[PDB]
């Protein structure tokens, strides 16, 4: 910040909930704690332009814990195949994917 | 106005930047633009005439849409890489629509058509707050995004603010519509050098604030919003002509005066970053930003326009000019060129 | 005299007991003699969707006797 | 088996409301020393059927200067809502339990306004524009208080679920902790539910049949079906939020049976009012309710915040 | 790029309790006293190792001590236990606040025996 | 889903009750009973002109407080925080500045029906 | 006094609403400061185990509560009972 | 979630497309400015509610305390546009360009 | 069921489309009480029941003023709203055909995944809480009083100053 009168006083006016993994209300978690943590403990003291090329594994993962996109095409390519495979057959769905199973 | 209302509105103005400054979240940093948006309107409208209302509506509707177009880019960024900051790898049109909106808060390329209309139809006090203090918090959005601005559109908004703030300032007799288009010209210098060492745009702001504030306060002294009214000043307070000749020939940057410093060392940062062909288009048009100051100091100083005899009473009644606010801000500018290394 | 009002009340008075006493007997019939078993939190829904999976698909039954 | 519960939830309130039209004409009568209906049935028990079956035969006025779309939707929107507010209303176990079962009331209580605004705005007439406007400054008056008089009670209860109060009142009525709230609640149950000593909106004597004058019989009943249906809610809540009847869960029909005994009084208490007091002139009601109740509200709103933390009385979030 | 390595359908086959919540809430406070060393070590793996497939065997003992907990109910003090949850499940939120008489009747039966 | 079973009904209970009101009265609509009322005369103006209210300032103070009411509503959960001393104070600070904001308007003639 | 204390007497006769409001305001913040039981609100509210208490692992240290719940060590609130 | 936000972003834009093309009313542009806010309430709540970012759940109200306080200052200027003209047409305020 | 929120979402886009055509402020206000209600559905379709109701409490008492002033400032002799011309009714029907066009365009380009009409309804909650308690919204909004008590002073001050900022505009 410009005119950073928060570090100068030390107090956390509002810099303690900027991101997801940040002191949830009682004890909850924000669905990507494991990844944002691994992203931001990586990008500390290396700041900025070198948090953008070497700490790319942690963002490429956190960009998929959060958006969760590649799991869709990996779960839409399934349907596209099965919907194509069946309808011309060659596939008999089991009991536990068309209903009847033994729940636990 | 009632002091219990004044202090509250002189204080929300003191919160807008200061919360846009002392806050990393782009939500605290958003509301700061609004405290500076609520508070201004009650004092735009102190006379409640058909000139104050039309400005406030033209100041509000023009500038709440911008607060939304900002706030979109946060939420579009609150989804992508979930947090409340433009981190490094945010998408472009999130920010090129952010910078879009700031340019409406400030008024640059075609987003300038509201500034003079609002800076016209307004008192001189509260002409000084827009062009100097409302301008600090939007830039505080915009220094924090130090890298990671599109170098292409950040720069067409500059040149378009050099042209449109210079071509337009020629026609305009009313000083308030001149100083509006001075703000727009000087912002192409604040705003073109934003990726390129923006310790120079924090400069051009603290210079520009030292130039206008004497001027708007030099017009409070007689409430002259016309060339023909600032002219008849050799009969009222001739002692002021010595500064305005320099306040304007500096605010249009000529070298021995400090207002050439920002226009100059900026170009160094432009030349030094291999944009040899852009800075010229600016500096060739910053000369046109002298023609309606050359012409203006003629009408003011270097040719006594024909005054009134009713003005003979004004040579009896002993005005009072401020202290520490004009003599400082007119010598702390126009005579500080040799201290440029201390500036930068 | 005023006692002619009681028909308007005691027929209105056999008209707002039904949505209270019918709301329970209709629950017990559907819920197996128990109450509706409301779920405000995500835990009480888990117990249902557990108990839904320890029986036939209706969840108002089986407990001990199994192992 | 759920439709058979709605069927036993809406029939026994449209058949009750009907006999509030009757009871609002006899109790008012005997105070006026005049017998009400006695003739169409034994003791007027069969008058609302005439009144009802009378109104669905007359020409629903489609006035020449109006908006026939919002014309028809307001009574559709009035009879819908005030009937649809009985859904979570917990006789011991409700049809639809809800965590925020009372914000459901507040919000849907507010949409009973737009049946009064869209109606009188659609219907081109001065005497209905007013009645629309007469609700605007009425909702503006009490709606600040139907929340805080309703919050500060639910502040020494926990969740907004109406079902919790049966356990909060397991040994005492909340009328005694908060009679100040219950006073202002009663009047705020009386501005909402525009039927009142201060009607101001269906003013027969100022704004003749305001928000309602261009409406003839067909659409007209859907407001009476909604207004006298809403009189019984905002007394049914007082029999839940302030007057807590007996739960004792092996005879749950004791709650519903004492729930009767008090709701009829609070539904028969409104009837003494209309026969006892005139209106507030529409500038007092907003000077009576921003000046006198609003500060007194914020005080007790503040007192019940410092009531549990002072002592220990923290409601649990079950 | 990588694959996910996880068990097979038989590597996680366990005798299910096949028991409902209401009866399970009833014997819970005794299930915290007994069958605690075998349940906390699961958690201590679960929070320390963040993976279902590295804290698998300890789970099988959570569903092995609970059986040995209910096996001691089925032989000793079963009838008064049936009288307890049979009223507790009548409620809509399974409150101990109501079935408080059958609670001591089951606790004295279990204070003496076991 | 269980509520949609309650509330689509009540639209139909209203919508089925309105179709049996327009198509079962035997109407005779011609010209002069459709035209607006004003108590037995032809209305002078057009019924849709500026009303020019007088409680204009109070409608805004409500417009600000409906936020403030909304800004109170999480108190039943806030007491279930572990601090209960900032919730104590900051609940006094919100209610107090309101009454200060309400008492200033109360004296400066805000809720007074300009006339 | 008289010139302040007897002004409250008409303000209690006429305007008998703001006196309650201005009193209950001044009587709300003041009572938690002079209570015996205000300490417990941040404690009765801190005892509730909404989330699961994660156990530590024994490493020859912390002579606290052993691996047994009904063991006299630890935060045994007998103050909530017998309040 | 990635079917509404394209549909809510596209609902923001139409309202941004609405509060730049006027139709002879200042009070329908202020009106179009609140549905603009509203799509940001919802496209902020969901992001703070599929991510379970309860720590950010204070934000969708703080956004909205400045949705009415901005409308309040917005509505109150119409009082001062009407009392000059009494008509509230945007074409009627053009005497600043002079 | 799977097509629940796409319907509530497209009925919102429409509630904000006619809102953008700028009819009279009444049928725009009606256009927002709907879309505000519809916003209470999808906010609630993804969990929290508090936040949805809030919009459906503010923008009822919000649009109750918008009904008041428009009758006094913003209203013609003839409203001329939707069924009154053809300039609006074209770009109210060609906006919706543009909708059914556009969303059906870029399911053919199922590579960016902006809408997946075949993979629809299966990605809405993302692994919430199943065994859990004390999780809903309103616990987060109540952080105004613990750990986020600057959202609280900064918004309260806005309403403290709005009450002064508003009357100086009227006076
Ligand atoms: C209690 C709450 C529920 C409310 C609903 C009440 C249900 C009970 C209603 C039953 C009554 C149904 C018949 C009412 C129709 C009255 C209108 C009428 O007189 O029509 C006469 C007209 C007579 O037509 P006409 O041949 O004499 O000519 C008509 C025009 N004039 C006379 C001017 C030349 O038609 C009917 O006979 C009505 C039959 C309607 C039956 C439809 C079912
Ligand atoms: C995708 C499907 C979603 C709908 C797409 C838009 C098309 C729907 C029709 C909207 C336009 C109709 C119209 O012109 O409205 C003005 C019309 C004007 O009619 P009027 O009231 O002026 O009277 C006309 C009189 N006659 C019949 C003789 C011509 O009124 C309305 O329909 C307003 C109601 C809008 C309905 C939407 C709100 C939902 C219900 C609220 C609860
Ligand atoms: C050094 C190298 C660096 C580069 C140097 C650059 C050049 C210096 C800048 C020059 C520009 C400023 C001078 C131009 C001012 C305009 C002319 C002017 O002010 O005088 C005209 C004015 C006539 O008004 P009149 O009513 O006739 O009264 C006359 C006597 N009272 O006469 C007046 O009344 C005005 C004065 C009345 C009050 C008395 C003050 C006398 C002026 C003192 C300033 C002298 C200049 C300062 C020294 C030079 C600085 C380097
Ligand atoms: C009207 C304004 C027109 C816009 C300016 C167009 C000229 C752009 C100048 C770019 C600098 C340049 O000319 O060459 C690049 C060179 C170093 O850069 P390099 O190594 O080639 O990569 O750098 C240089 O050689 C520096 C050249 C200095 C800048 C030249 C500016 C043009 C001056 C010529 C006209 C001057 C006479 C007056 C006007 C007459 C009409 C043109
Ligand atoms: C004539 C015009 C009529 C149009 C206007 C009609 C207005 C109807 C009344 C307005 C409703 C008020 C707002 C309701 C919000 C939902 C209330 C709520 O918060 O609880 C919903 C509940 C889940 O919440 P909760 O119980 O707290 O979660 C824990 C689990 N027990 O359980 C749920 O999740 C259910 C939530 C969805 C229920 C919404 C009901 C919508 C009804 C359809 C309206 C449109 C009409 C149909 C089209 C016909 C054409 C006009
Ligand atoms: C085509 C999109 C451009 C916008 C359509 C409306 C045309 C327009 O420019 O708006 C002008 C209108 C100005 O107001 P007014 O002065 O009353 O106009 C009188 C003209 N005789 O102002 C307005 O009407 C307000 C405009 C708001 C429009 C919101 C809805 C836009 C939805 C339609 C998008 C275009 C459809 C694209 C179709 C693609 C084909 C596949």
């Amino acid at each position: 910040p410009f005119l950073d009168i928060q570090k100068k006083l030390g107090i956390s006016l509002d810099r303690h909930f900027m991101f997801l993994s940040a002191e949830q209300p009682y004890k909850n978690a924000a669905r990507c704690h494991a990844f944002e943590k691994e992203w931001i403990e990586c990008a500390h003291g290396i700041g900025g332009t070198r948090a953008k090329k070497e700490c790319k594994i942690e963002f490429d993962d956190f960009e998929e814990c959060l958006l969760r996109y590649k799991t869709m095409r990996r779960m839409h390519d399934i349907k596209k195949q099965r919907e194509k495979l069946m309808k011309e057959g060659k596939y008999t769905p089991p009991p536990h994917h068309s209903g009847r199973e033994e729940p636990r | 106005m009632n002091p219990i209302t004044l202090a509250i509105i002189y204080f929300t103005i003191f919160l807008g930047p200061v919360i846009t400054m002392s806050s990393t979240n782009l939500m605290l940093m958003w509301v700061g633009l609004e405290f500076s948006l609520l508070a201004i309107i009650p004092m735009l409208i102190n006379k409640k005439n058909p000139r104050s209302t039309e400005a406030a509506t033209k100041y509000f509707v023009t500038q709440a849409t911008a607060s939304m177009i900002i706030l979109l880019a946060i939420v579009l960024n609150y989804k992508q890489l979930g947090t409340w900051m433009f981190q490094q790898q945010t998408n472009g049109l999130i920010l090129n629509m952010t910078l879009m909106a700031l340019s409406m808060k400030l008024g640059l390329a075609p987003f300038h058509f509201w500034l003079p209309e609002v800076t016209q139809g307004i008192p001189l006090h509260m002409g000084l707050i827009l062009l100097t203090w409302q301008k600090i918090a939007p830039l505080s959005i915009l220094i924090q995004i130090y890298p990671l601005l599109n170098s292409t559109i950040i720069l067409m908004l500059a040149i378009t603010s050099i042209f449109m703030g210079a071509w337009g300032g020629l026609n305009q007799t009313q000083m308030r519509k001149i100083m509006a288009y001075s703000s727009i010209a000087h912002m192409g210098w604040m705003l073109a050098i934003l990726p390129y060492n923006p310790s120079l745009t924090l400069l051009n702001l603290m210079i520009y604030i030292i130039l206008t504030a004497p001027m708007f306060m030099a017009l409070m002294l007689n409430n002259s919003m016309t060339i023909n009214s600032i002219s008849l000043l050799w009969n009222k307070t001739p002692a002021m002509l010595t500064m305005i000749s320099l306040m304007l020939l500096s605010l249009g940057g000529l070298p021995p005066l400090t207002g050439f410093l920002p226009k100059w060392i900026i170009i160094t940062e432009l030349m030094k970053n291999n944009c040899l062909i852009m800075a010229t288009l600016m500096a060739m048009m910053a000369l046109l930003n002298l023609f309606f100051y050359t012409r203006l100091i003629y009408s003011t100083s270097l040719t006594m326009f024909p005054t009134n005899n009713n003005s003979k009473m004004m040579t009896h009644q002993t005005k009072t000019k401020p202290n520490l606010m004009f003599s400082t801000l007119a010598i702390m500018s126009t005579m500080t060129l040799p201290l440029a290394p201390q500036l930068i | 005299m005023w006692f002619e009002i009681l028909p308007g009340l005691a027929i209105m008075g056999v008209c707002l007991v039904i949505p209270g006493v019918s709301t329970a007997y209709i629950h017990k019939f559907t819920n197996g003699g128990k109450e509706k078993r409301v779920a405000r939190v995500q835990y009480q829904w888990y117990l249902m969707e557990r108990d839904r999976r320890i029986s036939g698909v209706n969840r108002y039954y089986v407990s001990k006797g199994l192992e | 088996m759920f439709f058979i519960n709605i069927l036993t939830l809406l029939v026994p309130i449209l058949i009750a409301m009907a006999f509030l039209t009757l009871v609002e004409r006899k109790i008012l009568g005997y105070m006026q020393l005049r017998k009400g209906p006695n003739i169409v049935g034994p003791y007027g028990i069969l008058q609302p059927f005439a009144d009802a079956m009378k109104l669905f035969m007359k020409e629903p006025m489609r006035p020449l200067t109006t908006s026939m779309s919002l014309f028809i939707i307001a009574p559709t929107l009035s009879l819908t809502l005030a009937l649809s507010l009985w859904v979570p209303l917990p006789m011991p176990h409700p049809l639809i339990n809800l965590n925020l079962g009372i914000l459901f009331i507040l919000a849907t209580s507010s949409l009973s306004v737009y049946s009064i605004l869209w109606s009188g705005w659609a219907s081109n007439s001065k005497y209905s524009l007013f009645g629309a406007l007469r609700a605007v400054a009425q909702t503006i008056s009490y709606e600040v208080t139907m929340a805080i008089i309703l919050l500060s009670v639910l502040l020494m209860n926990g969740s907004y679920s109406l079902q919790t109060l049966i356990t909060t009142q397991e040994h005492m009525w909340l009328l005694l902790p908060a009679w100040p709230m219950a006073m202002m609640w009663f009047i705020s149950t009386l501005a909402e539910t525009n039927r009142a000593p201060f009607d101001l909106t269906e003013g027969e004597s100022e704004l003749v049949s305001g928000f309602n004058v261009e409406y003839a019989a067909g659409p007209f009943a859907l407001f009476f079906m909604a207004e006298y249906t809403n009189i019984i809610l905002m007394n049914a809540l007082t029999t839940i939020i302030f007057l807590g009847p007996l739960y004792y869960i092996n005879l749950p029909e004791l709650y519903s049976t004492n729930f009767m005994m008090e709701a009829l009084l609070l539904s028969s208490t409104f009837l003494w009012i209309r026969a006892s007091y005139p209106r507030f002139r529409y500038d007092q009601l907003m000077h009576l309710l921003w000046k006198n109740f609003l500060p007194l509200t914020l005080a007790l709103c503040m007192w019940h915040i410092s009531l549990p933390i002072f002592t220990a009385g923290v409601p649990p979030y079950m | 790029p990588g694959i996910v390595e996880l068990p097979t359908l038989e590597e996680l086959k366990v005798e299910e309790v096949k028991v409902s919540s209401a009866v399970l809430k009833a014997a819970a406070h005794h299930y915290g006293a007994q069958c605690d060393k075998t349940n906390k070590e699961f958690m201590l793996c679960r929070w320390e190792e963040k993976d279902p497939r590295r804290c698998l065997k300890e789970g099988k003992l959570v569903n092995g001590c609970a059986l040995n907990f209910f096996r001691q109910i089925k032989s000793h003090c079963a009838e008064p236990f049936t009288e307890y949850w049979t009223c507790l499940d009548y409620s809509n939120m399974q409150l101990f606040r109501h079935c408080r008489q059958q609670q001591a009747k089951f606790d004295q039966c279990v204070l003496d025996k076991l | 889903m269980n509520l949609y079973t309650v509330i689509f009904i009540n639209i139909l209970l209203s919508l089925t009750l309105i179709l049996v009101a327009f198509w079962l009265p035997q109407m005779n609509l011609y010209s002069e009973k459709a035209n607006p009322y004003e108590c037995g005369f032809d209305p002078t103006s057009s019924a849709r002109l500026p009303f020019s209210m007088k409680f204009f300032l109070v409608a805004i103070t409500f417009l600000l407080f409906d936020l403030e009411i909304a800004l109170l509503l999480p108190l039943p959960w806030a007491i279930q925080t572990i601090k209960t001393s900032t919730m104590m104070i900051m609940a006094f600070i919100l209610v107090t500045i309101l009454s200060l904001g309400l008492a200033y308007e109360w004296t400066q003639k805000g809720l007074e029906w300009t006339e | 006094a008289g010139r302040i204390s007897a002004f409250l007497k008409n303000a209690w006769a006429k305007e008998p609403v703001l006196v309650v409001s201005f009193s209950v305001w001044g009587l709300a913040i003041i009572m938690p400061m002079i209570s015996p039981y205000t300490k417990y609100a941040s404690m009765i509210n801190k005892a509730t185990p909404y989330n699961y208490p994660v156990p530590v692992r024994d490493d020859g240290n912390m002579p606290d509560v052993p691996s047994h719940p009904q063991d006299p060590l630890g935060p045994s609130l007998d103050w909530l009972k017998n309040l | 979630m990635p079917s509404t936000f394209f549909n809510l972003t596209m609902a923001f834009s139409l309202s941004l497309l609405g509060t730049l093309m006027f139709r002879s009313h200042l009070m329908s542009t202020l009106l179009c400015l609140e549905g603009m806010v509203l799509s940001l309430f919802i496209m902020t709540s969901v992001t703070s509610l599929n991510s379970n970012s309860m720590s950010s759940m204070p934000i969708p109200i703080t956004i909205l305390v400045f949705a009415a306080c901005e409308a309040a200052v917005g509505l109150a200027l119409l009082v001062k546009v009407s009392n000059t003209y009494g008509t509230d047409y945007v074409q009627n305020l053009n005497l600043l360009q002079c | 069921m799977n097509n629940y929120i796409f319907v509530l979402s497209s009925l919102f886009l429409v509630g904000c489309l006619g809102l953008a055509l700028k009819p009279s402020p009444i049928y725009g206000g009606l256009g927002l009480i709907v879309s505000g209600f519809v916003g209470c559905l999808m906010v609630l379709g993804f969990g929290g029941s508090f936040l949805g109701l809030m919009v459906f409490l503010i923008y009822l008492g919000g649009m109750l003023v918008v009904f008041g002033y428009t009758t006094a400032m913003a209203t013609e002799e003839y409203p001329e709203t939707w069924g009154s011309n053809w300039l609006i009714l074209g770009f109210l029907v060609l906006g919706v055909i543009m909708e059914v066009f556009l969303i059906c365009v870029l399911n053919y380009y199922d590579e960016v995944g902006v809408i997946n009409l075949d993979g629809l309804g299966d990605w809405l909650m993302y692994e919430v809480d199943d065994v859990g308690v004390m999780l809903e919204g309103g616990i987060g909004v109540a952080a105004m009083y613990s750990c986020a008590t600057w959202m609280m002073v900064v918004a309260g001050w806005s309403l403290f100053a709005g009450i002064f900022i508003i009357i100086e505009i009227t006076r």
